[PDB]
């Protein structure tokens, strides 16, 4: 079975780098889109970044210029570089992969999902 | 401010002799390469070639293009390339290639203050590679890309890969319907023709074919028919109209598979590893029908002996077909 | 040195936008043609390929020089500087001159102004095909060329003595057909812009039957002959006659597909379709005859036995008569 | 006299103008506003994994070196003027081979307003790459992309924007669908950034969402395979004494499946995994095979164990139709509900 | 003599601005058009396109080219069109077009004393037209050709057919191998885009497909096979081998026809009117075999009931099949 | 320092130089030294009667107008320089569509020695015509020629010679053999004169001798035919009482031969004559046809002349295998030797 295992996360002091990684097994995602989603407690699931086969990088409005997404195609992994973390970023980050049908920014277009990785920012 | 840059570019192109390579008569001019493969497709066995799309960058140092006072990297319009000197790099095994030209000719000219020049083209080529398909479809290929200078020898121009093993990127993002790229290798050497020694750069991939496609359509349909012909051994030997009807139709069914499979498979007019297997299965269905005729000739004279042939044929045929597979599969794998 | 002086003088004050004798008399052009080969005749697309050495000769009073050299043998550089007739091929689909290694053109100028312009061309002309008699048909494929913009009062074409020549005729790409002869004519064509002189060359082609006798006529005839075996089998062999009767129909159906794979989708009964259709009817009625026979065995055995006696004679006679009508019509009467 | 006035204006604009330098070199980032009118969405090739699209590609930017004052405000000039001035080097990242039509003249437009704003449109036939996942063939849907951006200018020099709101900047003509087996549901318009080995570039992206029509495969492959499997189970009703009847009946249906399985293979693109049709045909191939194996078991026990021979034949009249019914419930609910 | 004509023509090009249309900044310039169609070929159902060869012509007035003293219509060389303003006419639905180039560029320029210009080309256009093949092969298409001006709007240029309904000539000489041209119509209108309103001239044809090809190849093989399947109703039901072999071979024969046409007819991946008829015949030969399964099941135990089924089936099947044709040959005709 | 010196030399030569006149015009006959290096030998097309070849085509001639004195005795100039000096108008007589490669620059080489001798090479992809005789298919051999010579210059103006001994002037790359079903036996190099209406022209010729490999056809076309014929002859051993068994046997092998015959001929070009393969399939189709007729006579004679009917079967068990065995022995010995 395809498993999306994540890592990284922790506690930060109102800033500083915190790289959150992801890992995939059971299927090669070379031709798929691998994205990163955030779910604040109780609010909703929010799109943060994505990167398709052509290395094209998409971001969200509130995360542009701060979060950087990179993919390692050899190891079938996608990483998200979190910088300048704010207390409002305290949420659960997910790892998703899909074909991007009906838009790559919609959470309903990914057939696979990670188990989440809690990241808490202290003010 | 902007009018000053026009003066600088006008100064450089004034008196620039396009017919002379940099350092004409002095040391050779060193050219570094980068390749950013965009996609590989149409790996065809009929024509024995493949189609390759890439971003091809070249770096060389020209003293005549040095400028001062402008702390910038002047990315000029791509039509200024016709007024500069560029290497006559060509691909030896290239059958058909073109620089993309939409919406303009895909080409980049970038200058640096010290005179270094970056020259990038977006090229789609169709390079040839000979294929040893004697082990088709359980085969492995090695398709290359030869890069060479045409008019300049090793005394005038030198080639090298820029960054070493990182000079070619984008191979890991390639996925082919029928192959899987195992390894790519970069080689630098010299080739001595009848007009001198020419620098050479080589880029060689190694493709191993995927195996699961032919199981569904090529090997399994032929095996299932062969097993069906063995049903003829559990039918009473006096049921002549039944064993013959089953016996001959499988030959027709096996023939129907081969003729249509021959069309779908690429036309490779010499014996492969799939023709040996298909002909192997055609003999077994042939011998199954021929075995009944011997039984039918003697089942009235010697009924007891005829029944003995049926009992053993239920064991010899399955044993031999599995034996044939064991020799076959180990030989080609 | 001196030759360079001649060429510069000729090109001085010379306008290539105006034909020789623009407002005096029509320009007379003498054309030749040397047919290298005739490529395949694409029956589906109704076209054929031809490779020729096209030659054109005329007089230009602006190109007169006095010196000790009778003829100037220049290459394809001067073609773009003097006046060249705008001959085009009316029925061509896709034609192109050759350029390897250099443009295959020559230009010889005499002292009196006569110019010899020659180039090598590959033309895919359009040849309408009438496939009613396929595969026993004949065609006359044309090749028509004329001036695009100059009416009959300005440019007049005219064949020379040896108009069209052919080299190794047996060394041609024609294998489906067999070249018989060529004819050349001259006429005047009236259009919306004026009257243009049109020169035509007609090539006569006759198809070869050797392939279709082995491929179609013989295999279909043997199946029909084979289905008559049922009439000589005892009527009590119900599984044998039925299996034979229906399997010949399946065999005939497989053969019918290959008949039109070398033809376009013409919507008339070609001679090929007619023969295959009649063969399919013969193998169809052979099985229907047994169904009539088997039904009458239960009721009237005496009448049933006599029916197979008639079937042994009437069926071979009808097919033998059909072939006599079929081949006479398509070989002797036309 | 009046005509020569515009001739002087055109001469003045190009005098002291260098087309090798983008507007605002070394001062500001050139902004190019882009929008597309898709005249027709061409055929989609399953074997080549590509598609065709014809667009009225429109670009716009501002150049301060072409400002002028005169009797007119817009100079509806010809494409002969375009080569004199600077134009963006927009190319398509995933284009395979595109054509810029020039019959009977170069299909290009250039309009200069008094303030210097330029409009530069052209007609193109882009053939792009659309990688596909055919694990659900023929019940599959795809999102074919179309990515364009600058070739030589990085995001520190040239940035691309959509002329209007992104949704309403790629307009598709109502009669502009040449698809015959797909169904263009809609398109989404987005923007992104790529990082090559030379710098960071801006990429504009459009995804067209398709959905294959399976009506052709139902009447051509699914129904004949169902009937052939159904036909083979008829052999369980013919009495056991008719050995030639059931053997001919059993073996021909295997030949019929082989004939059907061969033809259905032609439409399948060359891949290296099992599609949704490959599972159905392979399962339908097992039922016609097991029907013939079943008869051999029944015939073997006849004349020696008659009681068991009927028992096998009586149960098989139920088990085989029932199992095939269960398969067509699991199969048609797995793929039709995705 | 010719010296004077050289001066007159060379004078006109002097001080001539190719970048500006005639009557620039004032009234629009009227361009009349004529087409002399030479052939139509390759009406492809797969590609939904057709290839058209024509002598396209245009006709406008340019006052800057008016000359006097020469009572002739000068026919200048086709290379002079590079120095004159010509309409930027383009065809909206063209896919791949070119102007022929043997032995020169097939182009004509003919000035007139009053300033009139005639301009003709020889264009081979692969125009596109979507086909609704849902009544194939009894369909009827309508393929057009959209002539339009690219750069200039209705405030600059105007298109009219020069010659009224006689503008397009040579349609009757076209002999399509399969279709037969029924009618051609000429339309003039304006089309509005996001930039402005443009003039458009539309030329359209109506094509009716000839059905004589499909009777011999498709409909007659299927009807004759269906009739053969009814022969088994006149054979004694105790003959299991005969009725099964006849019944099942027709099903195999019917499938052979069906799969053969798939690889011969153009690929049109959706339901047509040729699939409905073939599938209709597949059911009948399926039911004829299915009926014998019922008779053979109860013929031993109930001879009377099994005899009634066979006698009735000799009537219902020929009647129902003819009824099926009557529905088919009305809804699709 | 060095740039101006070499800039002066090139500019001086082109002054007073008329490229429209061949070297030694009206004083002598221009002589060109030619040699070819075959990089690879492309495919051979049977249904087009042609072949592809990629060469390094080198020509050397002496033009006294291009002498100089300087620090370097040889000048290795760009490919753009050759467009302003006289070059031979060599064309290939039997040449279809050919291409001169242009990636990434025009594959041309020009070198000037101090005495005026020039070297001019290019990388061509020639696609030449080759007449073929398919009467012995698939056991045929061919000698495809490549001919070239001056187009506009007769033998009184330009003469062509090989640079070295004619055998060694056409060098074949050792690994450059892209032939699939052919074996390149070798090459023959020759020179001759062709006479046309415009004059007499020197023509250089080169032959390549090819032999076809029949291994593929034996296992795909001959063995399937031979095995099918043997199956038909099996029908003579079944007991004559089994009428349905022998009728089905005979008619199915005829249907089997139709499937082999149809598919085998598709690979062939659409010629209109009897190839050697077509004589084999036609005879095989007659043997299976004659095997089924033999049963009809036996079935007709049974129950009326049983003695004769049994005798027909016994004699047919020997005549049919003998005739087919003899036929192949005559067939193979007729074509293998030639
Ligand atoms: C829509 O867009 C398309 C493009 O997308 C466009 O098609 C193009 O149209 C232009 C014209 O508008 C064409 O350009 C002309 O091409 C002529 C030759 O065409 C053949 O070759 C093409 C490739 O060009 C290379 O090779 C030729 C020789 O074959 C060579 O002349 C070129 O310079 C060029 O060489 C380069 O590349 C080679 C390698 O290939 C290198 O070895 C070499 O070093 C160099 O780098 C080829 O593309 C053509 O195929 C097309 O056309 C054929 C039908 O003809 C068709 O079947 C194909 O499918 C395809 O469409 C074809 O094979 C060329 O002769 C023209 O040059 C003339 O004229 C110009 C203009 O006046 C002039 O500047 C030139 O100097 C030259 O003048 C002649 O040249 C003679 C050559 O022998 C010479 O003898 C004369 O003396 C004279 O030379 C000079 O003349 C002056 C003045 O008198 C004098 O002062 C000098 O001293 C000297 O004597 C011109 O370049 C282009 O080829 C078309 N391309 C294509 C793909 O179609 C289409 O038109 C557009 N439509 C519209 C409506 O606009
Ligand atoms: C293949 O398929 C194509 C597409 O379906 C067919 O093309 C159509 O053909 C028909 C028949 O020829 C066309 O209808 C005719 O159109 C002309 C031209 O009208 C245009 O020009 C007028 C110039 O004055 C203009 O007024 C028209 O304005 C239209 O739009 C405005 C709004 O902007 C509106 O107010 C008008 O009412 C118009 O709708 C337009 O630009 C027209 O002159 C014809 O008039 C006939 O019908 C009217 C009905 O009132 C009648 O009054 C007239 O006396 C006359 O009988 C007629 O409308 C149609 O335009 C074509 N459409 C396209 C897209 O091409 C083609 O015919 C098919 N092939 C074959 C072989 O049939
Ligand atoms: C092709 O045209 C030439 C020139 O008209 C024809 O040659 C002339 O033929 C007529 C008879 O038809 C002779 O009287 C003339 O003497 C011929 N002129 C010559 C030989 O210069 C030639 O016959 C035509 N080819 C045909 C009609 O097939
Ligand atoms: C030059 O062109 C004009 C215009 O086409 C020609 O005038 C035509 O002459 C014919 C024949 O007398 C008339 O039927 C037309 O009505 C005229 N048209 C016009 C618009 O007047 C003129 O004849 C041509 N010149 C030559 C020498 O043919």
């Amino acid at each position: 079975q395809v498993q999306l295992q994540e890592s990284g996360g922790g506690l930060v002091q109102a800033g500083g780098s915190l790289r959150v990684s992801c890992a995939a097994s059971g299927r090669t995602f070379t031709t798929y889109i691998m994205a990163w989603f955030r779910q604040a407690p109780g609010k909703e699931r929010e799109f943060l970044a994505a990167m398709d086969q052509g290395r094209i990088q998409y971001y969200g409005d509130s995360v542009r210029g701060r979060f950087t997404i990179s993919r390692d195609y050899a190891k079938n992994s996608v990483d998200l570089q979190l910088d300048g973390l704010r207390p409002e970023d305290t949420a659960v980050y997910y790892c998703a992969a899909g074909a991007g049908f009906w838009g790559l920014r919609t959470a309903s277009s990914y057939h696979y999902w990670g188990q989440g990785t809690q990241v808490t920012v202290s003010s | 401010n902007m009018s000053f840059v026009k003066e600088t570019v006008d100064k450089l192109l004034k008196g620039y002799d396009i017919r002379l390579r940099p350092d004409f008569g002095g040391p050779p001019v060193c050219v570094g390469m980068n390749i950013d493969i965009a996609s590989i497709d149409m790996v065809s066995e009929v024509n024995m070639d493949y189609t390759l799309t890439m971003y091809f960058q070249q770096y060389w140092r020209d003293k005549r293009l040095a400028y001062s006072g402008i702390p910038l990297n002047l990315t000029l319009d791509n039509r200024v390339a016709d007024q500069l000197w560029v290497p006559d790099t060509y691909f030896l095994n290239d059958k058909k290639s073109f620089v993309h030209g939409v919406t303009v000719k895909n080409r980049m000219i970038r200058l640096h203050p010290d005179g270094t020049v970056l020259y990038g083209l977006r090229i789609t080529t169709t390079a040839a590679c000979m294929m040893d398909l004697r082990r088709y479809p359980l085969d492995e290929q090695n398709c290359t890309l030869e890069i060479e200078s045409y008019g300049y020898t090793t005394d005038d121009i030198e080639f090298y890969w820029r960054g070493g093993d990182k000079a070619v990127t984008g191979v890991e993002r390639i996925e082919l319907p029928q192959f899987s790229i195992v390894e790519h290798r970069l080689v630098s050497r010299n080739v001595v023709f009848a007009t001198g020694a020419y620098p050479r750069l080589s880029l060689s991939f190694r493709l191993k074919r995927n195996i699961g496609y032919f199981i569904l359509q090529t090997y399994m349909p032929s095996i299932l028919i062969t097993i069906l012909s063995w049903v003829s051994f559990w039918i009473n030997y006096d049921a002549s109209a039944a064993r013959v009807a089953l016996g001959i139709t499988t030959v027709l069914t096996m023939t129907t598979i081969n003729t249509h499979l021959r069309e779908t498979l690429p036309k490779i007019p010499y014996v492969k590893a799939i023709d040996m297997y298909l002909m192997g299965c055609f003999v077994f269905v042939f011998l199954a029908l021929l075995e009944y005729a011997f039984v039918n000739y003697i089942f009235f004279s010697q009924p007891a002996r005829a029944a003995a042939i049926d009992r053993w044929s239920r064991i010899v045929f399955p044993f031999t077909f599995s034996l044939f597979n064991l020799v076959y599969w180990l030989y080609y794998v | 040195g001196d030759v360079t002086v001649i060429l510069n003088n000729l090109l001085e004050g010379y306008d290539n936008k105006l034909r020789p004798d623009i407002g005096v008399k029509p320009t007379l052009i003498h054309t030749d043609m040397y047919v290298n080969s005739i490529g395949p005749v694409n029956a589906i697309n109704m076209e054929y390929t031809i490779d020729i050495f096209f030659a054109q000769t005329w007089y230009d009073r602006r190109l007169k020089f006095n010196s000790t050299i009778k003829v100037l043998r220049l290459n394809s550089n001067m073609v773009g500087k003097i006046w060249i007739p705008d001959t085009f091929f009316r029925n061509s689909k896709k034609a192109d001159a050759h350029w390897i290694t250099t443009p295959n053109r020559m230009l010889r100028i005499w002292n009196d102004g006569r110019v010899l312009y020659t180039l090598r061309l590959t033309i895919d002309a359009e040849c309408q095909l009438q496939l009613h008699n396929f595969p026993m048909d004949e065609h006359s494929c044309p090749l028509e060329f004329s001036s695009y913009g100059y009416p009959r009062e300005e440019i007049v074409y005219q064949w020379k003595r040896s108009s069209v020549e052919v080299g190794d005729t047996r060394s041609w790409r024609l294998y489906q057909f067999s070249f018989v002869g060529l004819r050349n004519t001259t006429e005047v064509v009236k259009t919306t812009s004026g009257d243009y002189v049109v020169m035509s060359v007609y090539f006569d082609l006759s198809r070869r039957m050797g392939y279709f006798t082995i491929q179609t006529y013989i295999p279909c005839t043997l199946i029909v002959v084979l289905s008559w075996v049922s009439f000589w089998i005892n009527k009590d062999a119900v599984p044998a006659r039925t299996s034979l009767g229906i399997t010949t129909v399946l065999t005939m159906t497989t053969l019918s597909t290959i008949a039109r794979k070398s033809l376009p989708k013409v919507s008339y009964v070609t001679a090929m379709d007619l023969f295959v259709s009649v063969c399919f009817i013969f193998v169809f009625s052979a099985l229907v005859e047994y169904g009539t026979l088997h039904y009458f065995v239960s009721s009237q055995p005496a009448r049933a036995a006599k029916m197979d006696s008639y079937a042994r004679i009437f069926f071979p006679t009808a097919f033998c008569l059909f072939n006599l009508v079929y081949w006479v019509s398509y070989l002797y009467l036309g | 006299d009046n005509t020569t006035v515009f001739t002087r204006i055109l001469d003045r604009l190009l005098d002291g103008y260098d087309n090798r330098l983008r507007p605002g070199l070394g001062e500001r980032v050139t902004e190019v506003k882009t929008d597309i009118f898709v005249t027709s969405f061409g055929p989609v090739s399953d074997h080549d994994m590509e598609y065709t699209i014809d667009v009225f590609f429109r670009q716009s930017w501002k150049d301060e070196r072409l400002k002028f004052k005169g009797p007119m405000t817009v100079l509806r000039l010809n494409n002969l003027m375009a080569s004199k001035i600077w134009t963006p080097d927009t190319f398509f990242h995933n284009g395979k081979k595109s054509v810029a039509h020039n019959m009977t003249m170069p299909n290009k437009l250039l309009r200069i307003t008094e303030d210097g704003t330029l409009l530069y449109t052209m007609r193109l036939t882009v053939r792009a790459e659309c990688p596909m996942h055919l694990e659900d063939f023929p019940m599959d849907a795809h999102a074919c992309p179309l990515k364009f951006g600058s070739y030589a200018y990085t995001r520190a020099e040239v940035v691309y924007e959509w002329t209007r709101e992104p949704a309403r900047s790629v307009v598709v003509a109502e009669d502009g669908s040449r698809l015959n087996q797909y169904d263009l549901l809609g398109q989404t318009v987005d923007s992104g950034i790529v990082q090559s080995s030379t710098g960071e570039y801006v990429v504009m992206t459009t995804h067209f969402h398709l959905k294959r029509k399976i009506g052709y495969f139902v009447i051509q492959t699914y129904l004949p395979c169902i009937m052939t499997v159904i036909l083979s189970q008829v052999s369980f009703w013919l009495n056991r004494e008719s050995v030639p009847a059931r053997t001919v009946f059993g073996v021909t249906t295997v030949l019929t499946m082989t004939t059907l399985s061969i033809s259905a293979r032609n439409s399948l693109p060359k891949v290296a995994y099992a599609t949704a049709m490959d599972w159905f045909i392979a399962v339908c191939y097992a039922f016609v095979f097991s029907a013939l194996i079943e008869f051999a078991t029944v015939n073997y026990f006849t004349k020696s164990q008659p009681a068991r021979a009927a028992k096998i034949d009586r149960l098989s009249r139920i088990a085989f139709p029932l199992l095939f019914g269960i398969f067509n419930l699991v199969y048609w609910a797995t793929y039709l509900n995705r």
